[PDB]
């Protein structure tokens, strides 16, 4: 079913909401995990995409989520997908009350039902290929000159496009689904200053961790298979300690550890995935500088990460990892109502900043951020949010 | 006592360099005047040169409602004039900005506005006097001169709203902190030091072959 | 005994150290606690001073402590002193090993033996009183003019000074000693980047708290009287919870709470003391802005402080408070070897920055910071650190 | 096609304003030249004018060893010269700084040094060529030209040391990141844009009646 079905299924009945599903343009990028030179299988291609969501109630924004989906291609039909969850945030300016937890879980189900081939149609390459091209390497003078000789010559100032440069791939509808995330609580992630809002409810370290873990537990049951491999990790904690949280998990197979184990290449740099704004990426690059990348075992990596302040002087954070196969076969190219795909980085960023960029120490900003989005989709994109009739009893 | 000499000297220099800088500044203001003159001339023959520049300049769109762009698109011409050329009565940093809107059918009149910005004593803050302009007929709801009471609960609501469009900028003065348009002095300074002085650099970039700039 | 006796008494024997005791010039300042207008007793004067310390081992700095002493005067012989502890910090560049804990405790004993009348001799007023004065209100032009008419007239360029403007007070050698501090662990307080030093040992929230509490426990015994009032407070914790830490304390009278209780004026702003860089000062001023100063009971203050992130998303922090009378009678005007009193704010700051301002991600900075201090005391002040023969068995 | 016209035009302007700024800058460089000339003249009759300015300028003392002040105190004269006046071969931002030390008995010779700073292509970084100077006889221990091996464990030690004095600044070039004097380009820029251009403002402040400024 549609995203629209989903959300409606977890919002109080009779209630009306609106929401935004922005999605970047799938861009061919470098390997999620850092490859090692002399290695049999190194990825053929990595296809990044960003999903960004934001709910609205009564013309105010109150929630937003930022997840990246990465689809890796080793060859003809050896593929693999990874869902990374970067940021979720609220601003406590919702008039009514809702389960942010089920909203988030749902949204992820939905991303989980997506057929990985959706990301495979067009793919903006990492570096593209008769001259006369204006580009980031064209002084204003140059460009103008160009527009001039192109006008004196042709009737107009545009060119020919058939124009196909834009990569294309395929893989098996059912592949290895992964999910990775790093719980860390902060005052706000996507709604600046909203922490200056009283009615905003912040979960602390150990509060976030259970929250998240319930969302993954629910998913491992409903969506993944019974041998799926699930792992938890809590930096600066005891393997006995974790198992005790885990005994709270309805899912049977939750274990201590992570899904990057892999006895093949026992060295951190070639195992740890690298994500936006992630501490894993962080510590990693830290070691790029102080040059220790070819010296820290994955085993060691974990142990060192815990010290070096950050974790040493911050509340409970945990790394969860999933690696299994989905119950149903993911198979959902989303409708125009399911996503909204800006023409460019430029426009994509533009619409996100209408939200993420606003100040929220006053219900003013949340009202602002909503109008400015609908105004804008209508104006520059001939579109508009999705309306929601909430249909969940109690 | 040759020490009482040298000291009296430097003190002269000290009062001077204040007026010396006013000079190196008045020079550049003069050199620039006719150059912008030529350029603007060309610009003036380009269609949608300003419409294009304002929608490409990334920072700009932070300051104003998204709806303002329907009207913003109408901007035939933008001229910056530094006042220190028309009388030593003016701060080297004082200037005016003239706009031209070519309006729209049954919603926005055609007009031309000049708001004036000059500094006021106290290191000196930049400030503005209010200037008239015909708000679009859509912005009837959030028009200040259409609101009976701004202190009424639904009146302060709607006022605060229209104060966030670009038209609410034309009222800005920089003397009612928190009461008027937000950052109106920065915006004015944007125009005067980046948008107008580089309007070309941006038009070139918006002219990039391939959707993705 | 002298500071020099003290430190030597807590450093390993045969071992040699060096240390710096910088002390600001006692400045008449505003009330520690915010006074209320219509109030019978409001302070007559508040006399601030800063003590700053730094130990050296083998020409490297490795520890520094920043404590403020405030002496309040209600009238003729109604006085009161308060020791506030702002910052202590290490950089792990000590070659040998020492008890930073006993170093700190000691240093405080010493400040505790100081006769409050020491701070009472000269006191730079808050606003001082024939013209012709160069001052922060004199353009360079002006000043020069002045130096010119003062030269054409007199043979030189200086003036007359008898010059006595510099306040003077007295109080009873034995007064109400207080001690206040706010434990919060951080990567570094006085040694920038030293957290990039591996060998540097950081205590976490619950680790700092016991550390500090042991230092005060030791002091309440050895130095204070048996009815002294001692209080602990742990934001976001349970009165039962604290009592359980407290049951670890050798001192009998440790209770939950703080020493600002005072049923007289049950309103936060008129009870909470205001210190450098303090969260108490912080939250307070926060409420000055959002205007709630005349609306939050001291009772409420505590309760609200715990939320509003900071504490909500940081490890264990505690507020300790003391209020009693000292066993012995404090009575020690310190020697030139006990303190070093810069001519001015300007020079004081100057010498502190030689340390606090240095980078410490390399033993380079700690070596640097030492030399630059001895070089400088010698040069511009005709002085030099104190040498220490450590005399503590084991 | 009048559009092909206006475009070719702006492009001319674009290549011009680059050379136009070189002009407004060369103007100020010229206006300033003789003014500093007068001033320096006065300064030159004041005793310990420079000694005083350098010890009062707060930021300055961050960059150099504390011991350097015994020698720093000896600084009779500091002159800044902008190279863009002596040949269009020079970046408007290029300049030289001349110092005069009057040395000390049996430790520091009397000398006068001019280090030269100009920008190098690649937005362009500021850089320097090494220039000779007689390090004090105390700085024998940490003298580079007194160290047999800088790669030896006790040699890299002692080298790194003398590289932190002001004399280690005179070697700085801005091409051996991490190897030479720390922030040597910022320091040079300090002199050229703050210390020399305001040397007076600071001397006035150090002249405050009452120990506490
Ligand atoms: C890896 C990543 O994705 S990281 C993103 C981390 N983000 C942040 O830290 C941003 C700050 N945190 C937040 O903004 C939010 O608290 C969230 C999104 C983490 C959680 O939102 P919440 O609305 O608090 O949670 P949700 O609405 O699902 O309900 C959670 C619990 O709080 C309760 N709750 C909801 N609103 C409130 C409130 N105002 N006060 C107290 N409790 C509340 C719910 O009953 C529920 O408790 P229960 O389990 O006892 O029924
Ligand atoms: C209110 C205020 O004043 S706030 C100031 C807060 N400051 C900071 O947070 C700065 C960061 N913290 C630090 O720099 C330091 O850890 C301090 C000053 C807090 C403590 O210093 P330490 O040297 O760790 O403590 P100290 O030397 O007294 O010994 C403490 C414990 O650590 C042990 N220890 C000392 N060095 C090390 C080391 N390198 N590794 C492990 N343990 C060590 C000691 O044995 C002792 O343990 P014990 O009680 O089991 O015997």
């Amino acid at each position: 079913m549609s995203l629209n079905d989903f959300l409606s299924s977890v919002l109080p009945v009779s209630e009306q909401f609106e929401y935004l599903s922005l999605q970047s343009i799938p861009l061919e990028t470098h390997a999620v995990v850092t490859p090692n030179k002399d290695d049999k299988r190194v990825p053929k291609s990595t296809i990044k995409t960003q999903h960004f969501f934001s709910l609205f109630h009564q013309g105010k924004v109150f929630f937003s989520l930022e997840v990246y989906v990465y689809v890796t291609l080793w060859d003809e039909a050896d593929a693999e997908r990874l869902i990374f969850v970067s940021k979720a945030d609220t601003n406590g300016y919702c008039n009514t009350r809702v389960s942010v937890r089920d909203i988030t879980k749902i949204i992820l189900e939905f991303i989980l039902s997506i057929d990985p081939n959706y990301y495979l149609q067009k793919v903006k390459p990492a570096i593209r290929s008769s001259p006369e091209l204006i580009s980031a390497a064209s002084t204003p003078a140059r460009t103008l000159r160009i527009l001039a000789r192109r006008l004196k010559q042709s009737g107009s100032t545009v060119l020919k496009e058939q124009q196909d440069l834009y990569l294309s791939f395929t893989c098996p509808r059912e592949i290895l689904t992964k999910i990775c995330l790093f719980t860390r609580p902060a005052s706000q992630y996507l709604f600046p200053d909203s922490s200056k809002n009283s009615k905003k409810h912040i979960l602390n370290g150990e509060e976030l961790m259970k929250w998240w873990g319930f969302i993954l537990d629910r998913l491992l049951i409903e969506c993944f298979q019974n041998d799926t491999q699930a792992k938890l990790r809590i930096p600066g904690e005891d393997p006995a300690r974790v198992r005790s949280y885990l005994r709270g998990m309805k899912y049977p197979l939750w274990q201590v550890g992570d899904i990057f184990t892999s006895k093949e290449n026992s060295l951190a740099v070639y195992n740890i995935p690298l994500f936006p704004d992630d501490p894993k990426a962080r510590f990693i690059h830290q070691l790029a500088e102080e040059d220790r990348l070819l010296k820290v075992s994955l085993s060691s990596f974990w142990i060192e990460l815990q010290e070096r302040q950050e974790f040493k002087l911050s509340v409970t954070s945990s790394v969860m990892g999933i690696s299994g196969y989905s119950l149903a076969t993911p198979s959902l190219f989303p409708s125009s109502a399911d996503v909204i795909v800006p023409k460019s980085r430029k426009q994509f960023r533009a619409i996100k900043k209408y939200i993420t960029g606003e100040e929220y120490d006053t219900e003013e900003g949340a009202i602002e951020a909503f109008t400015n989005i609908r105004d804008f989709l209508l104006l520059r994109m001939a579109t508009n949010l999705q309306s929601l009739t909430g249909k969940r009893e109690h | 006592n040759e020490h009482a000499k040298a000291f009296l000297g430097l003190a002269k220099c000290e009062e001077e360099v204040d007026a010396i800088e006013r000079e190196v500044e008045l020079y550049r203001l003069n050199k620039m005047k006719p150059v912008y003159e030529k350029r603007d001339a060309y610009i003036d023959e380009i269609a949608e040169f300003w419409k294009i520049v304002l929608s490409q300049h990334v920072s700009f769109a932070n300051y104003i409602r998204a709806s303002d762009f329907k009207y913003i698109d109408t901007i035939d011409k933008i001229k910056v004039e530094w006042l220190a050329l028309e009388s030593e009565m003016y701060d080297t940093r004082d200037f005016s900005i003239t706009f031209h809107f070519h309006g729209i059918e049954g919603d926005f009149k055609e007009q031309q506005v000049t708001k004036v910005f000059q500094i006021k004593k106290g290191d000196g803050i930049l400030t503005s006097e209010p200037v008239p302009i015909e708000w679009p007929q859509s912005y009837d709801s959030i028009n200040p001169d259409l609101i009976k009471d701004k202190r009424s609960p639904e009146g302060k609501k709607k006022y605060r709203q229209g104060m966030k469009t670009i038209f609410g900028w034309f009222r800005w003065t920089g003397l009612k902190p928190g009461k008027e348009f937000p950052h109106g002095d920065s915006l004015a300074s944007l125009f005067s030091e980046e948008i107008y002085p580089f309007c070309v650099k941006y038009y070139a970039e918006a002219q990039r072959d391939l959707e993705d700039e």
